[PDB]
């Protein structure tokens, strides 16, 4: 007898995860401000096979960076940090529209940040194959 | 049960497998 | 600049002008919505706008300008009404009573300006504590009398009731005047007489719930001082325990009242009053029981619903349970027919303490540790409470927070303990049932494993030996078991972690079982050398653990051992920390100085010290000649790197030995010092070659690193250190040398502040022996640090809090320094204490009220000489000013207990006759005029002219009242919170500084 | 879909920090007092869609309380601020308390203690009960380390919807685009300065 018993990521690859902390530079006030930590992404796209950086803020999981890793990007260091990563962003996209920004991005330690350029650099060959 | 304990103790991996 | 019309008082006010801006400010947004804030701020701060207040109130169809003009109204009464024209004292209050009178008509109004309604009721409030009963003798009457001409305005009138008995009785202490309060309070006791039979007729005849639920909030208000004869004399408690708590309307606040009930002064020997508190709570619980909720009721499902006010009402409940049987249980063990009903009410708490949620379960625990605790002491008790302990028992072990949640862990252990002594074999029954259901996996999970293991671990000591020791046994070999049966690292990883937890929390079975003790470390040793996160960590955490309270196995010979076990630790410890972190080794090396500090024989302890210092040492002895040879070495990452470890690694062995460790502290002394000053040199130099911002560079953040570790090893060493002969003689010498032109000849930016914390401890310890050092310690860190600090209370934070602990220790400990400055030096002295009063960073605010203090003394203790007599001429009206300004300019409120005492102090040397000169110019006031005179007359032209706004008479007999109580610091402190209430109205009454008679 | 939320509580307590925080993920370690009131919209992603709070920061000083209690009006739930650091600023929460539900008779109101982050706390945690009988949410909070900085929104956010398994979920991330001199030579100077500005709380875990 029978019984009747009672994000916007799904399509994307996940090559490199780190966590850090990001900031942004005020240029007004001539210092850095605190945009979020968390989990860092590379996230390549199946379709299209270019990479983006997506970081979202740790309980609130609200997006602090959202922007594609532009091979014209240039990683330059921080003169107070070893484990630190500062360069400009033309089109970020985690507050509404495009915006430019000038990103820092630090690590936990002056091996992960390495590791970051590492990876960062790889991701800039992929967008550049395409 | 004393000794039975050291030696299950020292079965304990410490490589954790 | 289209809403600043109404800012204009030229023109008649526009009430439409003014809805427009209320509207934008409350229901808009966004710019309009901002600049409609600054226009109403503007508007309600003019002092004339109350003026305008009779206009809005009956033109304005929006009732947030009312609410508006109401607030200006209220900021009136309370700080200028008897200034006013006794004309618009009458005046106001006329049409704020017919305002309210009117409002409660309108059943339209009355039912949608509930708010409105209440802002009016509290302004009518106001007035009465302005006016009544002195001037309005027949309020009581005629509110009585009103009541019963509408339900409406019965209704309002018992909020107006609730919110005078809280401004009277709840929110008085600190807004009145003692007297005023007083005045107010022995008022409402003469009439409240007539107050509770109308609030006791709407209760017993009056049917509108509204009516009776505000009837009832009010009566929550007298409960909290009246006689306890209006509840136990009627038949209140009755209608409260009974008619009230069927009706989900008035049953939280009926819940609410009967746990201030529970709270009342009672007589304690009247047997009548016993069987009315055992009734009202007998009728209470029956409610609950037919009405609300059975006591098997799953109440931990019904909060984690949120249906309604669940959560609130068990919220309540639990408050009514705990403050009802915490001071009346007793009340319902002795007679047998009483039994169910104290179960009952305890099955009640048990099922509420299950409930997930965290401030509710520590009320709950802080009733069960006042139950378990009287069942541990009071006899003949406990087998009353079987059932209850057994199921508490599960509930506590099922709770367990992880000990590192802090109080909630010591607060569950506290309970859990007594439990165990209470029934050792039930609680060991429990946690191996609960043991054998994480192994047959029905209960297994990380979070499940350990919450058992933390309970296991928790109740260590209150077994027998003997029994723990079979018990002990019985839970490793289960734990190892569950261990081999998981698989992968993480599960593995998680038993391991907590079998090693509950080792380490029974050290007595350690300390018996050598063997197993061996075994244990032995295997932290193995994990020492494992990656997978966390079990680095766990394993040396778990070794000093243990070595903290093992110690003295480590350092003897056990039998069947060739050597001390501490021994054999030493020689593999380079391969047993190889694989360690920085941190991590240096851990370990402090467990190590724990052990050798239980070596008592000199020798042998100095021997072991160099065997365990073997390695940094030799590591040492090698940049030591390689820096000299090299200085540009140390701008090596890696070789910076390398010496503050080596640095860390004595401050960590030198945190457990103190004293014992001097002989290490001699191998590298010189050379460390030496050291410091070549990181210092470079330091400078970085600074010089690329300027400030290299102090931010990884490079010279190393190079102080460096330097702060030293003065961390030295100021560790002399805090602890026994000989202190030696410190002065073999170390103070040098360490001032090394560090006090260094600092006071670096940039600001580039001193460091543990400079000051490392002297500090120096002056502490020795300082009365070192006097010319303390004052050498002045002259490099005094002035240079000053001028860092005395510009805002913002930047040098670190040093800010530094420098003032350096000066109250010198003032304490050889306040000779401070007499040699010069008077330009000692005036900047004086000068940096005031500045400490005007800081609200407490770490600075307390110092500097307590240097003032003991700087007082220090001069009292001269006695009659031209230094202390030169002190009280230049600065003693700067302190007595200096205090009053920062005790009444509402901005260092939290200094208020040291800035009276301070203050007492002060007046107190006056009125001693201790001042032997006088504190005036000859020319000033006539000769012979004594200084009480004369402070008194300085200090009452100081508040005539800093509070304006006080009659001369105010100030006079504040003055005359605070000079009497110089002696009585709990009066004085009283006058001087009268004193700023007053200053914060007009026409304030100078007898209330009569109040202490 | 939105609901107004007041945020009370003595000067210094962090308030302003709290929510600019939540606004900007900035820390901001100036304190420039509030001027009667500040009002921000802040949205959180939820199971049961967005929610936005119309977070109304309020004055802590006396002297810049503007409308003071006129800022609770229609208010559908409140945060009550102190600082653990500072014992007055606890003493001060039952005050807080009496002038916000005097206007608001029935909301969901979370007391909060900030600055856990600091190692001296003066008000300890057995000392914090005034919740208990006024049936108050309490968190320990840090604005700093964001200890707990979600837990006020998120209970609130369950009150208000009536829906105790709520939870905040991860915001949709849409791709970014794939995107001159004539601007080049103004971000290399952007750039300049950027790298010679020393990131701050360098010896901060991360
Ligand atoms: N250590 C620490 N400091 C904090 C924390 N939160 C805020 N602060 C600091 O406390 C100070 C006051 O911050 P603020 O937000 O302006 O307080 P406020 O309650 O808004 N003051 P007001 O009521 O006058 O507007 C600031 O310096 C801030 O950096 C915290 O969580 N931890
Ligand atoms: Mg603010």
């Amino acid at each position: 007898i029978h019984f009747e018993p009672v994000t916007m990521e799904e399509d994307e690859e996940v090559l490199y995860k780190v966590r850090a902390k990001l900031f942004r530079f005020d240029a007004d006030a001539k210092e850095w401000k605190e945009r979020g930590t968390g989990d860092c992404k590379f996230l390549k796209n199946k379709k299209t096979n270019k990479v983006r950086i997506l970081m979202r803020r740790d309980k609130t999981l609200k997006i602090c960076a959202n922007h594609i890793i532009a091979p014209e990007y240039t990683l330059k260091p921080n003169v107070g940090s070893d484990r630190s990563w500062v360069y400009a962003c033309t089109a970020d996209i985690a507050e509404g529209e495009a915006e430019a920004f000038t990103f820092a991005i630090r690590f936990g330690s002056k091996e992960n940040a390495d590791k970051f350029k590492e990876e960062f650099e790889k991701a800039q060959e992929i967008n550049k194959k395409a | 049960s004393l000794q039975e304990l050291v030696q299950q103790f020292e079965a304990l991996p410490g490589d954790l497998v | 600049g289209s809403m600043e019309g109404i800012l204009d008082f030229s023109n008649d006010l526009d009430i439409a002008l003014l809805d427009q801006v209320v509207s934008t400010f409350y229901q808009g947004s966004g710019v309009q919505q901002k600049q409609a804030q600054e226009i109403l701020t503007k508007f309600q701060d003019n002092p004339d706008a109350w003026q305008k207040a009779d206009q809005i109130l009956q033109f304005s169809t929006n009732p947030q300008s009312k609410f508006i003009a109401l607030s200006i109204l209220d900021k009136l009464i309370t700080r200028k009404w008897k200034l006013l024209p006794n004309d618009h004292r009458i005046g106001i209050r006329n049409f704020v009573v017919g305002m309210i009178i009117s409002m409660c008509q309108d059943d339209e109004v009355f039912k949608t300006q509930k708010n409105l309604i209440n802002k009016s009721d509290l302004t009518l409030v106001q007035i009465l504590k302005q006016e009544w009963p002195q001037n309005w003798p027949e309020f009581i009457p005629e509110l009585i009398g009103s009541s019963s001409s509408s339900v409406n305005v019965c209704e309002n009138n018992m909020i107006v009731l609730k919110l005078l008995s809280e401004e009277v009785f709840d929110f008085s202490a600190e807004q009145m005047t003692q007297a005023k309060a007083l005045h107010l309070k022995n008022s409402m006791s003469k009439e409240f007489e007539q107050i509770f039979k109308l609030c006791f007729q709407v209760l017993e005849q009056g049917s509108s719930s509204s009516l009776i639920v505000a009837t009832l909030e009010s009566l929550l208000r007298y409960l909290h001082w009246i006689p306890y004869r209006y509840i136990y004399e009627t038949n209140i408690l009755e209608l409260l325990s009974t008619k009230f708590m069927t009706s989900p309307d008035t049953r939280a606040i009926t819940l609410k009242c009967l746990t201030e009930v529970s709270n009342l002064k009672i007589p304690q020997d009247n047997d009548l009053i016993k069987r009315q508190t055992v009734l009202f709570f007998q009728n209470t619980l029956q409610q609950i029981a037919t009405s609300v909720m059975p006591v098997t009721a799953d109440l931990k499902a019904t909060y984690a619903n949120a249906n309604g006010n669940d959560q609130s009402f068990l919220q309540d409940l639990a408050m009514f349970l705990t403050t009802y049987l915490a001071r009346n249980r007793a009340l319902l063990e002795s007679d047998e027919s009483l039994r169910e009903l104290l179960l009952n009410a305890h099955q009640y708490l048990i099922q509420l303490s299950k409930i997930e949620e965290r401030e509710l379960f520590k009320t709950t625990l802080d009733y069960w540790h006042n139950l378990v605790a009287d069942l541990f002491y009071e006899p003949l008790k406990k087998h009353i409470y079987e059932e209850i302990c057994s199921q508490l028992r599960l509930v506590i072990i099922e709770n367990m927070v992880r000990p590192e949640t802090i109080q909630l862990y010591k607060s569950e252990r506290e309970v859990l303990v007594y439990l165990t002594h209470l029934n050792v074999i039930d609680t060991e029954e429990i946690m191996i049932s609960k043991l054998a259901r994480q192994i047959d996996g029905s209960e297994w999970s990380w979070h499940n494993i350990n919450t058992l293991s933390w309970a296991i671990g928790s109740i260590s000591g209150t077994m027998s030996e003997d029994t723990e020791k079979r018990f002990v046994v019985t839970v490793i070999k289960d734990l190892l078991g569950l261990c081999e049966q998981k698989r992968g690292k993480d599960n593995k990883a998680v038993v391991a972690s907590d079998i090693m937890y509950v080792v380490g929390q029974y050290p007595r079975f350690l300390k018996a079982h050598w063997n197993f003790l061996r075994t244990v470390i032995l295997k932290l040793f193995e994990f020492m050398h494992e990656t997978h996160e966390g079990v680095q960590d766990m394993a040396c955490d778990t070794f000093i653990k243990i070595v903290q309270k093992c110690k003295y196995h480590f350092v003897i010979q056990q039998p069947r051992e060739s050597e001390p076990f501490i021994q054999t630790i030493i020689r593999d410890i380079q391969k047993t920390t190889a694989d360690l972190q920085p941190q991590q080794v240096h851990t370990f090396y402090k467990a190590c100085g724990i052990i050798i500090s239980e070596e008592r024989s000199v020798a042998e302890r100095n021997r072991l010290l160099s065997d365990l210092m073997q390695l940094p040492n030799m590591a040492w002895d090698t940049i030591v000649e390689q820096s000299t040879a090299n200085p540009t070495l140390l701008l090596d990452s890696e070789t910076v790197k390398i010496i503050a470890n080596i640095i860390k690694t004595n401050v960590a062995v030198c945190t457990s030995m103190g004293a014992d460790f001097y002989p290490q502290l001699g191998h590298i002394y010189y050379n460390m010092l030496q050291l410091y000053r070549a990181v210092s040199s470079m330091i400078s130099a970085q600074v010089a070659a690329e300027g400030l911002i290299a102090t931010k560079t990884p490079k010279v953040r190393g190079l102080r690193t460096i330097k702060k570790e030293i003065l961390k090893l030295v100021e560790t060493y002399i805090s602890k250190a026994r000989n202190l002969d030696d410190v002065v003689k073999v170390l103070v010498e040098p360490l001032l040398n090394a560090v006090l032109e260094d600092y006071m000849n670096n940039v600001p930016d580039a001193r460091d502040a543990e400079v000051l914390n490392c002297m500090t401890t120096v002056v502490e310890k020795v300082g009365h022996m070192i006097p010319q050092g303390v004052i050498l310690i002045l002259q490099s860190v005094f002035e240079c640090t000053l001028d860092m600090i005395n510009k805002d209370f913002t930047e040098y934070p670190e040093h800010r809090v530094e420098f003032y602990k350096l000066l109250k220790v010198i003032n304490e400990k050889s306040f000779a320094a401070f007499l040699e400055l010069p008077p330009a030096a000692f005036k900047l002295f004086v000068d940096a204490i005031c500045w400490a009063f005007k800081h609200n960073n407490r770490d600075v605010e307390v110092n500097g009220l307590q240097i003032a203090l003991d700087l007082v003394k220090n001069i009292e203790r001269m006695g009659n000489v031209p230094f202390a007599n030169e002190f009280h001429k230049n600065y003693f009206f700067i302190f007595v000013s200096e205090t009053f300004f920062v005790l009444t300019d509402s901005d260092h409120k939290s200094g208020f207990s040291k800035q009276a005492l301070l203050l007492m102090k002060l007046i107190s040397l006056v009125y001693d006759n201790k001042i032997s000169v006088p504190l005036y110019q000859e020319a000033e006031v006539p000769q012979g005029t004594s200084n009480q005179v004369y402070l008194s007359q300085y200090l009452a032209n100081m508040l005539s002219n800093a509070f304006p706004h006080l009659t001369s008479e105010q100030i006079a007999s504040f003055l005359s009242a605070l000079t009497k109580q110089c002696k009585d610091l709990v009066v004085f402190k009283g006058t001087l919170r009268d004193f700023l209430v007053q200053i914060k109205e007009v026409g304030g009454d100078p007898t209330d500084y009569l109040f202490a008679e | 879909v939105q609901f107004k939320l007041v945020l009370v509580g003595d000067g210094g307590t962090g308030k302003t920090t709290f929510v600019k925080r939540h606004l900007t993920g900035e820390f901001e370690k100036k304190y420039v007092a509030t001027l009667g009131v500040e009002v921000h919209p802040l949205v959180f992603h939820t199971n049961r869609g967005p929610i936005k709070f119309n977070v109304w920061d309020t004055a802590g000083q006396e002297k810049f309380g503007g409308l003071r209690d006129g800022y609770y009006i229609q208010a559908q739930c409140a945060i009550i601020m102190f600082d653990v650091t500072s014992r007055v600023t606890y003493k001060n929460v039952p005050n807080w308390h009496r002038d916000l539900v005097r206007v608001c008779e029935n909301i969901p109101i979370v007391l909060c203690g900030n600055k856990v982050d600091i190692k001296d706390r003066k008000v300890k945690a057995k000392s914090i009960v005034f919740h208990r009988k006024k049936n108050l949410q309490y968190y320990d909070i840090s604005a700093k380390s964001n200890y707990n900085f979600e837990k006020p929104f998120l209970w609130l956010a369950r009150k208000l919807i009536g829906d105790p398994n709520l939870e905040f979920v991860a915001m949709p991330a849409l791709a970014p685009p794939e995107v001159d001199p004539a601007l080049a030579a103004q971000y290399e100077h952007d750039l300049e300065v950027a790298q010679t500005t020393a990131l701050p709380d360098e010896d901060d875990d991360l």
